[PDB]
């Protein structure tokens, strides 16, 4: 069973990427390993983590427990053939698959699951098999497995309502979308605060609310941030118990740019060490900052950079450098004059921006189609 | 709040009002059609390369 | 088949060069802490 | 521009179909 | 005895058994089909022989002690092929020799019996009519002494054998230059022999005489025919000139056979790489991009390691010379990350307008760049850094003092800043103007590019491309169909039945 | 000395003929396909004026190539079977 | 003899050209 296992992965990461963080999780992760008679995590964990030179006794005893359980399950299979119910051998191997998946490695679990997928004639059991496969894919980050299982589940759930399974699949799909750099679909799929969050396997509700507010700050704009995330009764009730996130949202919405930076720094520190946000934790930040810059200049026309010093954050040189490096990137359409320190605004037409994207997508597709054309015909 | 598009000038306290043309609806359909064509070209690999 | 050419010798979210341009040390400390020290 | 792109894609598909369907005809003669 | 009584003899018999169907059976099949009735361009044995040579490069690695594989050369030399019963008797004698080697010890041609392999073509009642077969057997015997050269100053024997093979090739070019069957079956063999001789010379000899011989052979060719022989020789000559520091461009710009239009996607990559290198070293950058992209994209897709390293490195260097290269290593390989990390630092310094980082990386990796043979093409780049800095600071600002320009470009002198800005303005890099009396620079802002003509051209190019590709596809349409003479409409004898039924209906 | 002259003249002509022999076959194949299509169309026009054939249910067979069938808008018919 | 080879080569070249020409005409007329 993979209901408690997800947390283990986090601890693993907390020892790999964080250089100095190697003292706290090292004991409770090993406690979780010594419980359940684990053997999967430390074929390579001992290699990557500390040597743990005094380990052979535990290894041998855990192995012997593994063969004991496997032999008992096989003898249950053998007893089950002679007097079968729904081919009770197949229910027995379904029961063995969870243990093999929890203790053993991936290939044995996958083979057992693909063997037992051919027994069930009920749709719910097939959906449960698919959910185990998806959870394993999330645990070990297998892109093809995740994609194939997601499309198979979406095809299979069409028969029969099963709206609970639909909500669970939506949460899983949102987690996968936010795992990659796709925040639009992640914030779109995270509208299940009111349509139930019974998927307590992956996480608790409070983390779900924090994730959904974090992605809603990226994906959507003011006329919707004022309609869905600031007016929601349930999200506001939950947020009332989290002063930091409420402050971080109200600071941006109420246009208190001075206090915004402290919350932004704290949040990015939090998500740097956090799972499934680390590999691009910088990119998120590089939006919010520039986003705030684009949320102030659009009202005035000739605001001086002196005002921004006390209104946005101290340091005229810092603001000058940031503004210059963001102008050079082609976004944040404005202009700055340094002889008199004056910022001017402009309004480019929405046809130039809607043209380079077409040309670049065309270039990429042409390269791909030429490669395809000359792969064939030697 | 995008219910009124113009601009404000603080030097003389002057509200400038201007209009903008509606967004062209021809391009975005072409963009997502290009994306669909990219998906089709991607799918052609499994049909072609699997025996060559 | 082949020649071996003897006589000579998404996986990452999205690929853009802006991500690797960064040489500073985290906005929290290098910038916000560095200029938020009360120099003013 | 778009129409030319679509025509090129269709031509590649037709070439693939013909080559695959015709390469499986020489071995039937033995 | 126990150690080698089951594993050592097996290594001899397994390699001998593999060479039985690798060269003996393959040789017989080529003799009966490729060297028998006729052999076309897509000969079933020519590609087979090339693949066999490539495999044999990693099939036999030891010196073949106790004639494990060395006696295969003595076995293939003991072939007559004079008559069908005579050929059968020669094969039987070779089988008897193999049986003796299984029982007794054959000649251990392991760095000790390469000399006695010269009179074999004149012995064993061999049939010299199959000139391509003799040439292939000589190239393969040369490869056995050229597979690793045995080092320890043993390249002299390989060079002597190569000289004998080259004399045989000159005789073949002399014997029926019209090629009744002299060159029509040995042209690929002649190209391979020339390549092997060039490789041996580059290994342990001098290329001046090889260059003269290659030029003479190419001059002898290109008159009787101008295909399959005017490319490998030209590539070898270009490589020989590339080893030195000659002009290397006068010969390439006069030959009309650089585009033979039939290269099997093999010599085209080398020709394009050489042309791109010459063009980049010849103060020309616009033309070489297409050629070098074609070179990189024509390379073998699987296991080409050392080759795409240098060409892709040169491609990114010259693209930096032009000034835009974000994507280079989206196909990372286990032997690709190590060899491309230093140039990463270069482009990271190049993209920014600063020049101190340029020196900071150059004074560090100058020796490494020299070891890679690109230092002369890497020092002429600071101008591009200044250009990109000026362009960026023109895009960012609109009215800026020149002292700040000098400070943010750290040119160490404000007086040269005005000269640099003027020079940039004159060639059309920017559209700004500077006031000498005041000091600041007033950028000129003019934006409305959709009303400009240029998008039309930017679409014309791709439209023409997409119109060409379709035509090419339809040009490669009907090649696979063949022998479709079957044409039956409805039946053979049904017409009589229909006519009888019509007559019966009319009568009634 | 004239023999080398003659052979050098012969070789290139032989190469040119060998080159052209392929385009000839391509053109012939295309022409054959189009002509077959046209003739098939005309014959298909011709052969559309023949009677249709009924559909029926068979109840049981007999000896020496005889079966019993029953088509709904009529009685039961005992008939024979074609040679195929 | 070698003269016959020469004359045969010229005959084959010319005759193949004529065939190619009228096959092009055939292909043009068939669609019409």
């Amino acid at each position: 069973p993979k209901n408690p296992d997800l947390r283990i992965a986090q601890l693993r990461f907390l020892l790999s990427l964080p250089e100095h963080r190697g003292d706290a999780a090292v004991r409770d992760e090993l406690m979780a390993a010594v419980r359940d008679n684990n053997m999967a995590p430390y074929y390579e964990a001992l290699c990557k983590s500390l040597d743990w030179q005094i380990d052979v006794d535990l290894l041998n005893k855990m192995k012997k427990a593994n063969e004991d359980e496997l032999k008992r399950l096989d003898e249950e299979l053998e007893d089950a053939e002679k007097n079968l119910g729904e081919s009770e051998i197949r229910d027995a191997m379904m029961a063995k698959a969870e243990y093999l998946c929890r203790i053993g490695d991936k290939e044995g679990a996958l083979t057992a699951f693909r063997k037992t997928y051919d027994k069930t004639v009920a749709l719910g059991h097939r959906l449960d098999i698919v959910f185990y496969l998806l959870r394993i894919g999330l645990f070990y980050m297998d892109n093809d497995l995740i994609t194939r299982n997601t499309e198979k589940a979406k095809s299979l759930i069409e028969e029969g309502g099963d709206w609970d399974r639909r909500n669970r699949l939506k949460v899983y799909q949102g987690l996968y979308c936010v795992a990659i750099r796709d925040f639009k679909q992640a914030a779109e799929l995270f509208l299940d605060t009111v349509s139930t969050f019974t998927s307590y396997e992956l996480m608790d509700y409070k983390t779900f609310v924090t994730y959904t507010v974090y992605v809603s700050m990226i994906a959507l704009e003011r006329p919707d941030l004022r309609e869905k995330v600031i007016k929601g009764a349930e999200i506001l009730e939950v947020l009332h118990s989290l002063p930091a996130v409420r402050q971080y949202l109200f600071s941006l919405y109420e246009c208190r740019y001075s206090v915004f930076f402290q919350s932004l720094a704290v949040v990015e520190q939090e998500m740097k060490k956090d799972w499934l946000f680390a590999p691009h934790y910088r990119y998120y930040v590089r939006e919010m900052r520039i986003h705030a810059y684009s949320q102030l200049l659009e009202s005035y026309r000739s605001l001086t950079l002196g005002y921004m010093a006390e209104a946005f954050g101290v340091g005229v040189e810092f603001i000058d450098q940031e503004l210059s490096r963001f102008i050079a990137a082609g976004r944040l359409h404005c202009k700055i004059d340094k002889v008199n320190e004056i910022v001017e605004t402009n309004r480019p037409d929405s046809k130039n921006w809607q043209y380079q994207e077409t040309i670049k997508k065309g270039d990429l597709l042409l390269n791909r189609v030429q490669k395809l054309s000359r792969v064939i015909n030697m | 709040d995008k219910k009124f598009h113009g601009i404000l000038d603080q030097g003389e306290g002057v509200l400038i009002i201007f209009d903008e043309p509606p967004v062209d609806k021809t391009y975005e359909a072409a963009l997502e059609t290009i994306q669909n064509m990219s998906k089709v070209v991607d799918s052609l690999y499994n049909k072609a390369k699997k025996l060559t | 088949m082949s020649e071996k050419k003897q006589p000579v010798d998404e996986d990452n979210w999205d690929d853009d060069n802006v991500e690797d341009d960064f040489s500073n040390q985290l906005r929290a400390e290098l910038e916000k802490h560095g200029y938020k020290m009360e120099t003013s | 521009y778009l129409a030319s792109l679509i025509r090129s894609v269709v031509a590649l598909h037709n070439l693939i179909n013909n080559k695959i369907a015709n390469r499986d005809a020489e071995k039937k003669e033995g | 005895p126990p150690g080698g009584g089951e594993q050592e003899p097996p290594p001899p018999p397994a390699p001998q058994d593999v060479e039985m169907k690798e060269e003996a059976a393959t040789g017989g099949g080529s003799t009966g089909e490729a060297d028998g009735k006729t052999a076309a361009a897509a000969a079933e044995h020519s590609q087979r022989e090339l693949d066999t040579v490539t495999l044999e490069d990693i099939k036999e690695h030891v010196k073949q002690l106790e004639k494990a594989v060395s006696g295969k050369e003595p076995r293939f030399v003991l072939r007559a092929l004079r008559m069908l019963p005579s050929t059968s008797r020669r094969l039987n004698h070779y089988v008897l020799y193999k049986a003796v080697q299984g029982f007794f010890t054959s000649n251990n041609a392991t760095r000790d019996f390469l000399l006695p392999f010269l009179e074999e073509p004149m012995d064993t009642e061999a049939d010299l009519q199959f000139r391509p077969r003799t040439g292939k057997a000589a190239s393969t015997p040369l490869l056995p002494e050229v597979e690793a050269y045995l080092q320890l100053l043993v390249v002299i024997f390989m060079m002597n054998s190569k000289r004998y093979k080259e004399a045989q090739k000159i005789s073949d070019d002399l014997m029926q230059k019209i090629s009744t069957q002299n060159r029509r079956a040995l042209d690929l063999v002649a190209a391979k022999c020339y390549y092997y001789h060039a490789r041996v010379y580059e290994f342990l000899d001098k290329l001046d005489v090889v260059r003269s011989f290659l030029h003479a052979r190419l001059r002898t060719a290109t008159l009787r025919h101008d295909a399959d022989g005017q490319a490998t020789l030209l590539n070898l000559l270009l490589r020989n000139y590339l080893h030195y520091s000659l002009y290397d461009q006068a010969e390439k710009l006069v030959s009309k056979s650089v585009f033979p239009e039939q290269a099997n996607n093999n010599e085209w990559a080398r020709y394009l790489y050489y042309t791109g290198r010459i063009k980049a070293i010849q103060l020309e950058y616009s033309e070489a991009r297409r050629t070098m992209t074609n070179a990189l994209r024509k390379a073998p897709q699987h296991t080409a390691v050392g080759f795409k390293q240098t060409v892709h490195k040169l491609l990114i260097v010259v693209e930096l010379l032009l000034g835009e290269i974000p994507d280079r290593l989206q196909f990372r390989q286990p032997s690709l990350k190590r060899s491309l990390m230093p140039y990463f630092l270069l482009t990271q310094a190049v993209r920014t307008g600063n020049l101190a980082k340029f020196n900071q990386v150059l004074d560090q990796f100058g020796e490494k760049f020299q070891a890679d043979g690109t230092y002369t093409l890497i020092i002429r780049l600071r101008h591009n850094v200044i250009k990109t800095g000026v362009r960026m600071i023109s895009l960012s600002y609109s009215r800026i003092s020149l002292a700040d320009i000098a400070q943010k470009l750290q040119l160490d002198s404000p007086e040269d800043a005005e000269f640099i800005v003027a020079k940039a303005i004159r060639d059309g890099v920017i559209e700004a103007s500077i006031n000498h009396e005041k000091g600041y620079v007033q950028s000129k802002e003019m934006i409305d590019i959709y009303s400009t003509r240029e998008p039309q051209l930017a679409f014309h190019q791709r439209i023409s491309f997409c119109l060409d590709i379709h035509n090419m596809s339809v040009k490669a349409m009907r090649f696979p169909p063949k022998s479709y003479n079957k044409d039956l409409e409805s039946a053979e004898e049904r017409r009589e039945r229909e006519q009888q039924d019509l007559e019966f209906a009319k009568e009634m | 000395g004239l023999r080398q002259y003659y052979l050098s003249k012969i070789e290139e002509l032989q190469l040119i003929v060998n080159d052209k022999s392929q385009n000839l076959r391509r053109l012939q194949a295309q022409r054959n396909e189009l002509n077959a299509k046209v003739r098939l169309l005309r014959e298909e026009l011709q052969l559309l004026q023949e009677q249709g054939s009924y559909v029926g249910e068979v109840v049981r067979a007999m000896d020496k190539k005889k079966v019993l069938v029953k088509v709904h808008p009529e009685g039961k018919f005992v008939v024979d079977v074609d040679k195929n | 003899d070698l003269y016959s080879r020469y004359k045969k080569l010229q005959q084959e070249l010319e005759f193949l050209e004529v065939q190619e020409e009228y096959i092009k005409d055939e292909q043009k007329n068939l669609k019409k």
